């Protein structure tokens, strides 16, 4: 588990010098984006829940085989596991989120999940589209550019965040394929 | 209007509490209530709600309750179905 | 999926032992009851259209808020989902009277269905309205026979316990 | 019962039914399905990947072999 | 009951570790944030009986059918536990305001209300209903304050997503 | 509104005179070929819906162009105002033949239908399509009397007659 | 998916060799055309539902003999499925417009249709008068421009070379 911070380190112990000046320069830009960060990570927060209700519903109604009698989703039990993965995945973007480095969405959640979505039989382009549809719900949270919720903020540009947080789910929708 | 209307006179009774109320008399209706356009910012005065269901709880049930989809017969599920795709 | 069969056979499996005689008797019983259980089945595969219709229709019209506003039913497709539920329940109720335990209808009906439930902003009072409905729309010598239409009654009563 | 050994190669089920305790992904990966390969009758299958392997069960990566 | 202290104190003693100078950032962070979720917690303290009346009276203007039949509140008695329960979210609001964390809200209300809440068959709904009247019944400038404001609606939020 | 007795009690009513012994065998008639008539009028207000059905699903299944622009039933409303239409014709063909005269069908459905369909752009010929699909499909021995049949299949026909 | 971009770092990549000047000159000629590509996207985005409709009514206007007995659309559902079609090879030639190779419908659409076509009895020559068909509704200044209109011919010209 790496934030922004151990990477700045251990580059810097891989090249085994001290810290030094442009790559401080880079942090400080991280410290004054700083509360652009935690208040985005408090939008993915304080609507997550409706973001998963959302995605997999969207999953299921743009692909009706999955709630057909055969598919991975058709079972209560199927669904309950399958919105509990929904949940658990946007729990790791939330924290790859906080830390601005994704070492804790490689370690924790990302390794060893293509493999064991063969070893299970779930289809792959289907949790992929979930997550696309997690990224650009997620992105119009983020940006506060929802339909349905419009939370007063102060006014500020957050195109780069935006763009990392679309990073950070292309990361796991291109793991997952 | 008797060649056209044939036996349709309407009583008074009726034809007040009719679809033409406001069009058979329109003259006495006795103090219309007028509602003045403040602005939000001063409230100007002294009010009360002194009621039961508050004022803003009223108008969210109203605007939540509004109109119902009215369910129609030929969407109705049959025996057997296909849930439709997008 | 839980029946008689797999009681015994899990048991005595547990137990790393030969089956004796107590599991013998165990599915002795099985097919003692089991004329009732095909019977009711055999009938619900013939009339369940309409059993999901009335049940359905009475359940929206108890609850008639979910197609006002709705967060619930709130169109033609979402009744279409509505009535393919309950002829889920049905089916689940079928298999668990042709199984003869409430096997089927557990693992795939009643397994966590509750967060599904709750997560889907889907109420559980509405179903109880349901199938309420049916139990009340039971017959004691017309429609069924009265001792394979107390193993019916069972089932949904077990359906209802495990949502309410 | 089952036997120490038998139960590690044989198979984990579902979950609303075999356990109720839900499972690390590490465990998927590493026991798994374990099914050895029959020896190769030509030159371009040998050495691209190993025979049946003993005391070891291996998950998730027979799948792709 | 989860805060800043008792996340860094509990971390670090299960390190068994002396508290460094990262567990001394978090608090600094606390007692950076504290002034908002105080003013919060203050206002709350203020008019909370006109945020418990006016959100149960959007929340039985919505859902019109629990004083109907009702297999919900079906006397003065049950609004009054209606409203008992609305203060109690307030109540609890007020003490995560305090604490700053979801602590007590989490361990006291939100832990294990799903077994009451399907039990007696509560909707949860309703409550979804109370609590989303309440955030949109918040103001930027007008009543609390901007940044304390937000603070207040997260703790609302995290209510709402450990209810649906 | 048209009917044996009517045509009758305005017949002699325009000669001035009591009915004589002629208006009473028309009546008589009346009450003759009643049972036919109304035996025909129950079993249509029994399966109303599914005619209604079928009529409208072969009335799209020959003209698919219907649901092409902007040119007619395109959306899911005028969908429905078709079904609903039909729904009106066979009502009406219910009371015509409750009536036994094509008075109520006539001067509800009839008059003033040319006036209306080409302002509005609707085509009768799909009209016609519907009502031949269930002219043709119903069968004379199987779902009712012969004798039924025939007043069905005659009112039917003066509604293709007088449509186009 | 075959474009410039996958044929000169495919072929150096063959090679093991640097991408030299050649290729540099190979994508600058794909920048260099790529405007007039993606204005032909941008229309085609623009208005295919009349394009695929037009093509598939003149379609049927040529071989009505499909919609007859038929050994083909034979319903209004399988018609659907000849407007899918026409619809997903609009789309493919969308795809190769903005790659600007045949890439995505070679290996989308033409790899592998044929031994669909021969086995589920659909002819090609009907596809291929619906292509010749929206072919003949080009236009030379007025829908698009002349020179990626020129493109566009070029792409459906393929669709019909890999056809026929
Ligand atoms: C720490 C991270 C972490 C994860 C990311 C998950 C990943 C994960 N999912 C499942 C298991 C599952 N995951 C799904 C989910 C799916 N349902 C579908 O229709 C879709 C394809 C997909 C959602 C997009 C389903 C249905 C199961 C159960 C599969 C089955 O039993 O058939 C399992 C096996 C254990 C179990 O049954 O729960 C695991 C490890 N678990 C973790 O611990
Ligand atoms: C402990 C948790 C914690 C948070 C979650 C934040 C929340 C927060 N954000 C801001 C403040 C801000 N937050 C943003 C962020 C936004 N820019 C946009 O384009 C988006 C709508 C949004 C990112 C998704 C901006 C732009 C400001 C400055 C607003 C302004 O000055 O106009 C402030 C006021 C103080 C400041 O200026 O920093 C606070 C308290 N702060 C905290 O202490
Ligand atoms: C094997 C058993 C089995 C079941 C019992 C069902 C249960 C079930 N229902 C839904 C899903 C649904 N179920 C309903 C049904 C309801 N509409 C209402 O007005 C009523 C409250 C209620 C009927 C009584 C609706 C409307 C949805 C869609 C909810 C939504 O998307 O908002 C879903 C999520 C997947 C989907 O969208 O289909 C599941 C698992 N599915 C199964 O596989
Ligand atoms: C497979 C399960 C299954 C059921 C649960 C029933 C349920 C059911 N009962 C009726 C229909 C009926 N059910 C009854 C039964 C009786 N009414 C009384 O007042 C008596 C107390 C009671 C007998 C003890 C009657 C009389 C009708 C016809 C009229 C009615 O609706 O009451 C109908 C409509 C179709 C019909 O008329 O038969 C249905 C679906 N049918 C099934 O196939
Ligand atoms: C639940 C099912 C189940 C089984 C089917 C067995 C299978 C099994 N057998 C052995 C183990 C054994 N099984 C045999 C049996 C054999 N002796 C021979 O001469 C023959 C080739 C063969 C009988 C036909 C022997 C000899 C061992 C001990 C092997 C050894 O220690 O060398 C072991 C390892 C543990 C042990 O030592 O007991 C297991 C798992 N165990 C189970 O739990
Ligand atoms: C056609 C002939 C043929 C062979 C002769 C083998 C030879 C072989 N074995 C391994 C690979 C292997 N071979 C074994 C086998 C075992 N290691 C142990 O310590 C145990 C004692 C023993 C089982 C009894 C193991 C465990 C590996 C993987 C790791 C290793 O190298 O030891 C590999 C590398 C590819 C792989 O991982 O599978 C190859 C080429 N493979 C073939 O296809
Ligand atoms: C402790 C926290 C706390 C809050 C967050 C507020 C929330 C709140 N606001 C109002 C009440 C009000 N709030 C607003 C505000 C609004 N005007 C609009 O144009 C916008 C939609 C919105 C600002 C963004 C208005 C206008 C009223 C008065 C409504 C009325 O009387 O019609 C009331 C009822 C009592 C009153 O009249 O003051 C309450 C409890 N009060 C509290 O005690
Ligand atoms: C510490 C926090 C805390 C809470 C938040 C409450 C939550 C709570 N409410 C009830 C119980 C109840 N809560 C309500 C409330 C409702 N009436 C309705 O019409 C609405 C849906 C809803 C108000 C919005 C009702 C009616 C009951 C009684 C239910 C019944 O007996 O049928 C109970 C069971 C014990 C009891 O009967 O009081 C509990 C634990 N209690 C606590 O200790
Ligand atoms: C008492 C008897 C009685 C009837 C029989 C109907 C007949 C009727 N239909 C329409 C009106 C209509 N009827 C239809 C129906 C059609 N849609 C199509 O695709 C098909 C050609 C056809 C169904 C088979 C449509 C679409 C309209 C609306 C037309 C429009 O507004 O463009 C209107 C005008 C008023 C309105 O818009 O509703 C009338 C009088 N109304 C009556 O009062
Ligand atoms: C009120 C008036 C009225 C009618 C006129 C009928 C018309 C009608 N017939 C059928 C249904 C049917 N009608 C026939 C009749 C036919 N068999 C053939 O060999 C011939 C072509 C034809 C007799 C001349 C058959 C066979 C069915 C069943 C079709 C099937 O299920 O395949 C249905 C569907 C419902 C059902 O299955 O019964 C309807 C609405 N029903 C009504 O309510
Ligand atoms: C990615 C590109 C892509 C395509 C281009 C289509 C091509 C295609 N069409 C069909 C299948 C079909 N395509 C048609 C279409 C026709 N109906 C007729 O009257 C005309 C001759 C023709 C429209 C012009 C029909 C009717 C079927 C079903 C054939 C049948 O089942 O008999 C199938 C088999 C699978 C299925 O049934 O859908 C495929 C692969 N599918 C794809 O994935
Ligand atoms: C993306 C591909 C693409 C096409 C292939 C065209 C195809 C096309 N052309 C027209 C429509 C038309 N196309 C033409 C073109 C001309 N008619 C003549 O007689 C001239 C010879 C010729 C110009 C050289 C004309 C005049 C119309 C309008 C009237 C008509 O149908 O002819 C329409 C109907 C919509 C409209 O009016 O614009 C469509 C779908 N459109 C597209 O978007
Ligand atoms: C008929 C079957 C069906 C659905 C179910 C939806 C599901 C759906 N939501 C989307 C995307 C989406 N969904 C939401 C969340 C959602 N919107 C809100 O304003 C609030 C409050 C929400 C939770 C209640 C947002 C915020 C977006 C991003 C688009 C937007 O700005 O609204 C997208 C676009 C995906 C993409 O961009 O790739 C889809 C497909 N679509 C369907 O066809």
């Amino acid at each position: 588990m790496l934030d922004a911070f151990s990477r700045v380190v251990v580059n810097s112990d891989s090249k085994a010098a001290y810290v030094g000046g442009s790559d401080l320069q880079s942090l400080k830009t991280f410290i004054s984006d700083g509360n652009k960060r935690l208040d985005a990570v408090n939008c993915i927060v304080s609507n997550a829940s409706c973001i998963v209700s959302d995605a997999i519903s969207g999953m299921i109604c743009e692909n009706p085989g999955l709630i057909a009698p055969g598919g991975n989703c058709y079972t209560n039990r199927r669904m309950a596991a399958c919105l509990r993965d929904g949940e658990i995945i946007l729990r790791y973007v939330s924290y790859a989120l906080l830390a601005g480095d994704s070492s804790v969405l490689d370690d924790r959640c990302l390794n060893g999940l293509k493999e064991t979505y063969i070893a299970l039989g779930v289809p792959t382009a289907s949790t992929s589209r979930a997550v696309s549809i997690m990224k650009a719900a997620s992105t119009a949270f983020i940006m506060n550019t929802a339909s349905g919720r419009k939370i007063e903020i102060a006014a500020g540009d957050c195109q780069a965040l935006q763009s990392e947080a679309a990073a950070y789910f292309d990361k796991v929708g291109s793991a997952v394929d | 209007p008797e060649l056209v209307v044939g036996n349709k006179s309407m009583t008074v009774a009726e034809q007040v509490n009719g679809v033409n109320a406001e069009s058979y008399w329109p003259s006495s209706k006795v103090r219309p209530a007028v509602a003045r356009g403040t602005s939000p910012w001063m409230g100007l005065g002294v009010v009360k709600s002194y009621a039961a269901m508050s004022e803003a709880a009223m108008a969210y049930g109203i605007e939540q309750q509004s109109k119902p989809y009215v369910p129609q017969k030929y969407e109705g599920w049959s025996s057997g179905w296909k849930p439709k795709s997008s | 999926m839980k029946s008689v069969i797999t009681t015994t056979i899990s048991a005595a499996d547990a137990a790393g032992r030969f089956p004796s005689s107590s599991d013998l008797e165990s599915i002795q019983g099985n097919i003692q009851r089991a004329s009732a259980r095909l019977e009711a089945a055999e009938k619900l595969s013939g009339n369940h259209e309409a059993v999901v219709k009335e049940a359905g229709d009475a359940c929206f019209a108890k609850y008639s808020y979910l197609k006002n506003s709705g967060e619930a039913g709130d169109s033609q497709e979402k009744i279409n989902k509505c009535y393919r539920d309950v002829d889920h329940y049905m089916r689940l109720i079928n298999y668990s009277l042709v199984v003869g335990g409430t096997g089927p209808l557990d693992e795939w009906g009643i397994a966590g269905s509750r967060e599904v439930y709750r997560t889907l902003n889907l109420p559980g009072s509405a179903y109880i309205a349901s199938f309420t409905f049916t139990r009340d729309r039971l017959c004691v010598p017309r429609d069924m026979s009265s001792q394979a239409g107390v193993e019916f009654v069972a089932a949904l009563d077990y359906v209802i316990n495990s949502l309410s | 019962v089952v036997d120490p050994f038998q139960r590690k190669f044989q198979s984990i089920g579902k979950i609303g039914i075999d356990y109720s305790r839900p499972k690390k992904l590490a465990t998927y990966k590493r026991v798994g399905y374990s099914v050895g390969l029959d020896f190769p009758n030509a030159v371009s299958m040998a050495g691209h990947y190993s025979l049946t392997d003993c005391t070891r069960a291996g998950g998730a990566a027979k799948i792709l072999m």
